[PDB]
Formats: C-alpha cells, sequence, structure tokens
C-alpha cells in the first residue's frame, strides 16, 4: 500500500463525511412563503428547499458544505421580517451502515452497489489510518429516507462475493471521525457446534482484553456459528482484527471482520442474531 | 394546504393558543384558497396563531418577534373582515346578512387588542422583575384574546360560505368555495 494512495483514499473519504450541505432554517415567519426562503438565500445554489409552514422551518439543501457553512455564519441569528432565524445543519435522515463488505470491495465498487436505491448525498468507505485498507464497512446517506429504506431491505443479508452483507441505521446517533472506526468484530468460520468462549475470548487477547465477548446462541436455543466482541479503543479492536483474522483454533481457520460501529457487543450480537434469523 | 401535526415534549408552546389555532386550520383548509381571499387570509392567520403559540413561550428575539407576529396577524383580520362586508353586502338572506355582519363587526376590534396584548407580553418576556401573577395574567388575556380571534374568524369562513348561496342575482362582488378534498 502507497502513501500516495492511502493519503488519496483517506482524503476522499473525509470530503465525503463533511460534503454536510442539508441546513435547517428555524423561526421563520408562520406566513413565510418560499419565495421569501428562496430570497434569503440567493447568493446560494439551492438544489431543495421545503417549507414546513406551520413549524416555521426550512429544510434547504445547497449546492455543497462549503456553501451551507456559509449561510449558516451568514444567516444564523439574523432577523427576517423582525424574527430571529437559527441556521443549522439538518440533522441525519437516510445514514445507513453497510457492513461485513469484501475487505477488497473497492470505493466504487461500494458505491456501485449502494447507489440505485435512490440520489446519494455521502457515501464512503471506513478505511484503516495506518494501512489505508478498508475496514470492510462504509456509509451511505440518500437525499430521501425512503431510499434509506429501500437499501436497507435489499441489502441486508445480500451476497456480495464471499460475504453476506449487514446493513444498520444511524437513527442517527452523530458520529465524528472517531465514531467512524469501530470498537466490535464479528468471529466466524467457528467450527461446527463449537463451545469455546472461555479459548475463543482467550484467543482474541493476544494483543488487547475483550471489554466484551459472546457466542452467538439462538433463541431455539441454538447456536449460530459466530461471536461478537467489543474493545475499549477503535485502535485495540482494530489491532485484534489484524492479529485474529485466520487463526486457527478448533479444527477451523477463523474468520474476523468489524461489526458496524456504533452499538455496543450486546446489541451488535443481538442484531446479528435476529438479522440472519429472518433467513 | 397541509394537515397540522399533533403535539409532543416539545413543544414549548402555549397549548390553548396552537389549539385556537388548529381550529381556524382545519376550517380553512378544506378549502380551495383559489378565488377566496378569505380562505387565503385565515390559512395565514392560522399559521401565524401557532407562531405565536411558540413566541408567546419567551426566548431569543420573541420580544419583536410577538410584536410583529400580532401585527401580520391583525392586518391579515382586515382582509377578512373588509372581504366578508363585501358579501355581506351582496347577501338576499337577512338572517346570513346578519349572523355575517355581526361575527365580523368584532374582529377589528378583537385584533387592536391582540396588538395591545401581544405587545404587553412582548415587554414582560424575559425579564423576571415582573411578578409571575402580573405575566400570567398577561398571557391570559392574550390567550383568551387569540381564542375569540380565531373563532370569529372560523364562524365567518363558515357564514360567508353559507351566503354564497344567498347572493343577489348579477353580484358585483363573490367568493369561490371549491372544495380541496380527493
Amino acid at each position: 500500500l502507497d502513501p500516495e494512495e492511502i493519503r488519496k483514499r483517506l482524503e476522499h473519504t473525509e470530503r465525503q463525511f463533511r460534503n454536510r450541505r442539508k441546513i435547517l432554517i428555524r423561526g421563520l415567519p408562520g406566513d413565510v412563503t418560499n419565495q421569501e426562503v428562496h430570497d434569503l438565500l440567493s447568493d446560494y445554489e439551492l438544489k431543495y428547499c421545503f417549507v414546513d409552514k406551520y413549524k416555521g422551518t426550512a429544510f434547504v439543501t445547497l449546492l455543497n458544505g462549503e456553501q451551507a457553512e456559509a449561510a449558516i455564519n451568514a444567516f444564523h441569528q439574523s432577523r427576517l421580517r423582525e424574527r430571529e432565524l437559527s441556521v443549522q445543519l439538518q440533522p441525519t435522515d437516510a445514514l445507513l451502515c453497510v457492513a461485513n463488505l469484501p475487505p477488497s470491495l473497492t470505493q466504487q465498487q461500494f458505491e456501485e452497489l449502494v447507489r440505485p436505491f435512490g440520489s446519494l448525498e455521502r457515501c464512503f468507505l471506513v478505511y484503516s489510518e495506518r494501512t489505508g485498507q478498508s475496514k470492510g464497512y462504509g456509509f451511505a446517506e440518500y437525499m430521501k429516507k425512503d431510499s434509506a429504506a429501500r437499501a436497507k431491505s435489499d441489502l441486508l443479508g445480500k451476497p456480495l462475493g464471499p460475504r453476506t452483507l449487514y446493513v444498520h441505521w444511524t437513527d442517527a446517533g452523530q458520529l465524528t471521525p472517531a465514531l467512524l472506526h469501530s470498537r466490535c468484530l464479528c468471529v466466524d468460520r467457528l467450527p461446527p457446534g463449537f463451545n469455546d468462549v472461555d479459548a475463543l475470548c482467550r484467543a482474541l487477547s493476544a494483543v488487547h482484553s475483550p471489554t466484551f465477548c459472546q457466542l452467538a446462541c439462538g433463541q431455539d436455543g441454538q447456536l449460530k456459528g459466530f461471536a461478537v466482541l467489543e474493545y475499549e479503543t477503535a485502535e485495540m479492536a482494530e489491532e485484534a482484527q489484524q492479529q485474529a483474522d485466520g487463526l486457527s483454533l478448533g479444527g477451523s481457520h477463523l474468520r474476523v471482520s468489524f461489526c458496524a460501529p456504533g452499538p455496543p457487543g450486546r446489541s451488535m450480537l443481538a442484531a446479528l442474531i435476529a438479522a440472519q434469523a429472518t433467513a | 394546504d397541509e394537515e397540522f401535526p399533533e403535539q409532543k415534549a416539545g413543544e414549548v408552546i402555549n397549548q390553548p393558543m396552537m389549539m385556537a389555532a388548529r381550529q381556524l386550520h382545519d376550517e380553512a383548509r378544506k378549502w380551495s384558497s383559489k378565488g377566496n381571499d378569505i380562505i387565503a387570509a385565515a390559512k395565514r392567520m392560522a399559521l401565524l396563531m401557532a407562531e405565536m403559540s411558540r413566541l408567546v413561550r419567551g426566548g431569543s428575539g420573541t420580544k419583536r418577534a410577538l410584536i410583529q407576529c400580532a401585527k401580520d396577524i391583525a392586518k391579515a383580520s382586515d382582509e377578512v373582515t373588509r372581504l366578508a362586508k363585501e358579501v355581506a353586502k351582496q347577501c338576499t338572506d337577512k338572517r346570513i346578512r346578519t349572523n355575517l355582519l355581526q361575527v365580523c363587526e368584532r374582529i377589528p376590534t378583537i385584533s387592536t387588542q391582540l396588538k395591545i396584548l401581544s405587545t404587553v407580553k412582548a415587554t414582560m418576556l424575559g425579564r423576571t422583575n415582573i411578578s409571575d401573577e402580573e405575566s400570567e395574567q398577561a398571557t391570559e388575556m392574550l390567550v383568551h384574546n387569540a381564542q375569540n380571534l380565531m373563532q370569529s374568524v372560523k364562524e365567518t369562513v363558515r357564514e360567508a360560505e353559507a351566503a354564497s348561496i344567498k347572493i343577489r342575482t348579477d353580484a358585483g362582488f363573490t367568493l369561490r368555495w371549491v372544495r380541496k378534498t380527493p
């Protein structure tokens, strides 16, 4: 992995993560008209404008984040017909996390995968800061929430190469470049019936120790050929996965991938159990 | 247009006022504004009354805002009254023409009081050097004034529509009453 490629990747991901060009204006006069909002934002390129007249708010999509920022700075706390406006970035609507991707899937293949469901607002794989390699998950945000529903639905359980994808909504809880990095991992390819959480969890401590670690027990109350782990930092998970993946244990070589960032061990485990459940 | 969503946390608003707004909204909503300025103006009043129900709960920039809000509503009611008297003028039914004139010769008064009251409440917004009882009473005068105004205009809508079917032949002024449904 070159360092000019690593940097270009990480760079693209940032441009994407930060192209937040959707703003919210609250405090508008009850009788505000769209013409009024369009006028107010005439120095900007409006891609979309919807005024909730009953709320005195306007949901506006500008050309890009740079314009969003300029609208926010320029009009937040300004006055329109004696009213004080609050201008700020819209909240997260249709933000999905597609995980368990093939570790080799490119950023372009990812866009291709996720783009049909509607127009994308932001789309980025998540790579390791050091290696520059995909962490096996990405994020897709659509212009419409409808689009995210379609996507989750068509992508949860989708086979992509040797993998079965997992999808998970960001409600959204708000992320930072820090939260983009997962603290949880999934171990599968476990031996048939295998029951060494003690051994399995022992194995997984060879670098850092799991704050969480459990087997996938069904409500049958079967055993689902996998396990979920958590680590104190995204960095501790990172190193753990790097060392653990491929390892022999039982008669088999374990596969070790990241879980979508967000949920803690407890939740991911159920989540994954229930997802694979709907078989 | 659009229905009025329900309540929540939330939603700091003054409920009786949002209710009054909602009552007007629901009446006007059923109708097209095309060819009907009373309906157009009523819709603006209800949305403005909704904003008022927030402003009155205090906050950043609410004083200037709340005063203008009352002014905006006052201006809109003038149109409703003005237009509602033209209708009464062209109507041949004494009962309706009479309810119509009555239910609307009070509007301008309620409106003026609204400005006066909004302004009082506006001056109180923030100042903690104002008795709780003086502000609460200010709020109450305003809520009650808002209710009359919302009701009065809702009745003007209903009577105007009634008169539409009791207008003189070859009238010089008419309002269009066409549903905005299915």
